[PDB]
RNA sequence: CCCAUAUCCGCAGCAGGUCUCCAAGGUGAACAGCCUCUGGCAUGUUGGAACAAUGUAGGUAAGGGAAGUCGGCAAGCCGGAUCCGUAACUUCGGGAUAAGGAUUGGCUCUAAGGGCUGGCAGCCGACUUAGAACUGGUGCGGACCAGGGGAAUCCGACUGU
RNA sequence: UGCUUCUGGGUCGGGGUUUCGUACGUAGCAGAGCAGCUGCUGCGAUCUAUUGAAAGUCAGCCCUCGACACAAGGGUUUGU
């Protein structure tokens, strides 16, 4: 008979199965659709979840209740280093769908990406690429790749460099660097193989890929919770603590007939570490990181003109259980996917913005910059010292 | 024109709150909650700056024994605002009012919360301060 | 956004920390944890807690 | 150099940090053992009774955090023995540990 | 000789059953519970490593407070002692710890409460009670031990089986 | 994920951060009082100073490059 009360089904098919991601790194599925009008850009970057604070600002929302008034609001740091330019891919359009057609590679490799090859670097002889490096270097091998160049311009339809991160900047103990294509938009296919190939070996900045106030997609894995009963991973209700063999459970999993379990009923397994893309993540700065200058170390990249305070985006203490962000980051409102230490696929909107909240222009009065490893309460050691005056240990 | 942030609800159906009012009633008993959909087995839930209807348990007779429109002032869960601030009040508090959202009393007493103030100007011209 | 200071301990309160309190007699105080919130609230008197501003203050102990 | 002493601080704090009140001296033993393997290579390992006594002196779930404790690689006298050499391990009553480092110590 | 979480009966070294004697210190009203000495034991027919779900057994939860459910089931509240105070009804015995309040630590004192020898003098002593000052971040029956209450209806007087 | 670029991680130490809330000892003509000796000497909960002190703090916090040793290894397989 029919169920007595109506209710919406617990959690959405949509994302089924509820595996573990076989993939660590974010994959980008889609890219935004090339514009052969517009100029040759990127696509996408990577950075490392650092932390999260929050900031103040003056909201500008005509006909709200919070046009010309400050608010909190809470943002993830992104730490992003830039990227090198290490190869080209490129791709022929089939009635099977995209093939991969052509791949080069820039004659030199960092140890760094060269890493990513192997599974025991440790016991490994680093003879990748050994031979490969050599056809960049006689007339008969360089006259093979501009061929290979030629034949891309001829029939390949997407471009794609291959670029990877730079793990010796960041404060991990990974070493070995994360490898990823990113499709190169804009104009002629002529035009993206030329820019990929004066940028084989250069590094890019997270600044020539995004800008300020800008809105993208973050497309991660989520943090991992291990084996989860249906009332974690599904969100059912609680069963009576009448219930005898348990309550933690759902009660019904399925009616006589069909005589099988549904696909579609809630069951425990694995929560967490799952694949995700996260839409309308607002970038609200896109900070430099630390330069010597003159001799000083220039790092005030968490001053807003309306504070002054020589401070960098590092909390007192640092990062919890990430480190010392000293390279570009970029500032996401709200929350996104992963752990501390995760790697962030940051990738351009495939939509487009027109909306007052995709519009706005945010300017930050503060920065929040306490500890976090506590219930902080000084921005800055300066501001401590000054407050607590000499201690015992002075 | 400016229309009100979702703020925690502290308040389900069944809680008694006081009356802050002069009519007479001492407190009021929620007995459900304007513009409340929900779903199954959740309870319609109040926050301050919602109109309730409530029944009078303590107070006057006349009052007693009938449903009354009644506004939530102040309530003691804490519910953030957008400038970060986690305020919260000593108790939780409401005034009679009608469907019109005036008063059935002339005076309150305690502190009003902006959030209420802010949508009942009727309300708000009688409350001797804003929180 | 102007910073407050906490009822209890004198510490200052940045944006987006602390709670705030109403009494129904109508003062408003600000609290920098629930820490300082618990002492203020079980009556005790800040100038006795020796982490206060107001207990260095009385004490002399900045100066 | 086969036959070496040196002096260490062990961090038994970090070493049975959530372990269950009735393990957590006995998990220390098994943490000092383990570490002595460590520093001197050395699998036969001999934990001297008084360092017993100091890792229970305050019971089964209230251990010291630090400890300072000597570690001497001997020569093995049992010709019967798989291992020529053992590290034996003593305690070091120690008023404070701030400061302390490894040390060599020579006899 | 065992005399019972292994010498007896339950098919067994079975969490069951099976008659007795002796019986320390502390706290406390106490053969209560909690800690210890004499005496005894090795965790109850195995260990190691992990710390997922679901369990079993314990806890804690903002705001609300029975809206849950057949039903407050379960849990929770109360709880010792001193001082005050105590209704309906009643078979005048009760009801009654009705209900409802206040107090409680530590330290330093004050007063009172006795015996023996020869309205006094001296010499001995046993724990109690009351009062006061001071004192701590209002914490104080600090663990343990330890009644939720009220208004009614039905049935059976009660204790007992 | 890491496992020699005078380099690497590790251990201990140091610093930052953070939690609680002011350590032991010592001194005090601070302390309700009481006791003994002719103002002193004892007992005394507590108070004050030393003293935002002491203690803990990655085990899944952050930075050291101070001390210590270790690290160039071992096993099983795989061929168009
Ligand atoms: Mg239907
Ligand atoms: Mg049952
Ligand atoms: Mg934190
Ligand atoms: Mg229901
Ligand atoms: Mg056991
Ligand atoms: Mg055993
Ligand atoms: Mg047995
Ligand atoms: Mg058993
Ligand atoms: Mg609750
Ligand atoms: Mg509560
Ligand atoms: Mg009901
Ligand atoms: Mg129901
Ligand atoms: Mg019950
Ligand atoms: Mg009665
Ligand atoms: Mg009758
Ligand atoms: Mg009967
Ligand atoms: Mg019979």
């Amino acid at each position: 008979s029919h169920r007595k009360f109506s209710a919406p089904r617990h959690g959405s098919l949509g994302f089924l199965p509820r595996k573990r991601s076989s993939r660590h790194r974010g994959k980008v599925k889609s890219f935004p659709k090339d514009d052969p009008s517009k100029p040759v850009h990127l696509t996408a970057f990577l950075g490392y979840k650092a932390g999260m604070t929050h900031i103040v600002r003056e909201v500008d929302r005509p006909g709200s209740k919070v046009n010309k008034k400050e608010v909190v609001e809470a943002v993830t740091i992104v730490e992003t280093p830039p990227m090198v330019v290490v190869g080209i891919v490129g791709y022929v359009e089939t009635p099977r769908g995209l093939r991969t057609f052509k791949t080069v590679f820039a004659e030199h490799i960092s140890d760094e990406c060269k890493r990513r090859f192997y599974k025991n670097w440790h016991k490994s002889k680093k003879k990748a690429f050994t031979k490969y490096c050599k056809k960049w270097q006689d007339d008969a091998g360089k006259r093979q790749l501009d061929k290979d160049f030629s034949s891309m311009k001829k029939y390949c339809q997407v471009i794609r460099v291959l670029a990877h991160t730079q793990m010796r900047l960041l404060p991990l103990r990974q070493k070995k660097a994360h490898l990823m294509e990113i499709q190169v938009n804009g104009g002629t296919v002529a035009e993206k193989l030329d820019w990929a190939r004066e940028r084989l070996e250069q590094q890019v900045p997270v600044s020539q890929v995004f800008g300020q106030d800008e809105m993208i997609d973050v497309i991660g894995v989520t943090k991992g919770k291990g084996y989860k009963g249906v009332t974690s991973r599904w969100h059912t209700k609680k069963l009576p603590r009448k219930t005898h063999r348990g309550l933690r459970k759902v009660a019904c999993i399925g009616a006589w007939h069909p005589a099988r379990v549904a696909f579609s009923v809630a069951r425990a397994g694995q929560k967490g570490y799952h694949h995700r893309t996260e839409i309308n993540k607002k970038i609200y700065k896109i900070g430099q990181g630390y330069l010597i200058k003159d001799g000083k170390l220039i790092k005030n990249n968490a001053s807003t003109d309306y504070d002054l305070s020589d401070k960098s985006i590092n909390p007192l203490g640092g990062f919890v259980h990430y480190g010392e962000v000293t390279n570009d980051f970029v500032m996401l409102k709200g929350c996104v996917v992963g752990t501390k230490k995760r790697v962030l696929t940051l990738r351009k909107s495939l939509l487009v913005q027109t909306k007052r909240r995709a519009l706005e222009k945010i300017d930050l009065k503060f920065i929040d910059t306490t500890s976090k490893f506590g219930h902080g309460r000084f921005q800055t050691v300066e501001e401590k010292k000054a407050f607590m005056g000499p201690l015992k240990k002075d | 024109s400016g229309a009100k942030f979702r703020i925690s609800l502290g308040l389900p159906v069944g809680a008694v709150i006081n009356c802050a009012d002069n009519t007479g009633a001492k407190n009021l008993y929620i007995i459900s909650v304007k513009g409340i959909k929900g779903r199954l087995n959740r309870l319609p839930a109040a926050g301050v700056g919602d109109m309730v209807m409530a029944t009078v348990k303590k107070g006057k007779p006349e009052l007693r024994k009938k449903v009354h429109p009644a506004v939530v002032i102040r309530q003691r869960k804490s519910y953030r605002r957008k400038d970060g601030v986690f305020l919260y009040f000593e108790d939780n508090a409401g005034v009679i009012v009608n469907n019109k959202g005036e008063m059935k009393g002339s005076a309150i007493t305690g502190p009003v919360a902006k959030e209420c103030a802010d949508l009942w100007p009727r309300i708000a011209s009688n409350a001797g301060s804003i929180a | 956004m102007k910073v407050e200071l906490c009822s209890f301990s004198g510490y200052k309160i940045y944006p987006g920390h602390g709670r705030r309190y109403a009494r129904t007699d109508g003062k408003v105080f600000q609290f920098l944890n629930a820490k300082c919130e618990s002492a203020f609230l079980s009556k005790r008197n800040p100038r006795q807690i020796n982490w206060t501003v107001l207990y260095r203050r009385k004490h002399k102990k900045g100066q | 150099n086969e036959v070496v002493t040196r002096e260490y601080t062990i961090n038994i704090h970090k070493r049975i940090h959530g372990v269950g009140f009735k393990k957590r001296a006995p998990r220390a033993l098994k943490e000092i053992r383990k570490f002595a393997m460590k520093e001197m290579g050395t699998p036969d390992v001999r934990i001297d009774t008084r360092l017993n006594k100091a890792v229970w002196a305050k019971g089964i779930r209230n251990v010291p955090y630090r400890i300072r404790v000597r570690l001497s690689r001997k020569r093995n006298e049992d010709e019967d023995s798989p291992n020529k050499l053992y590290t034996l391990v003593t305690y070091v009553p120690v008023t404070t540990f701030k400061n302390l480092q490894t040390v060599n110590v020579d006899e």
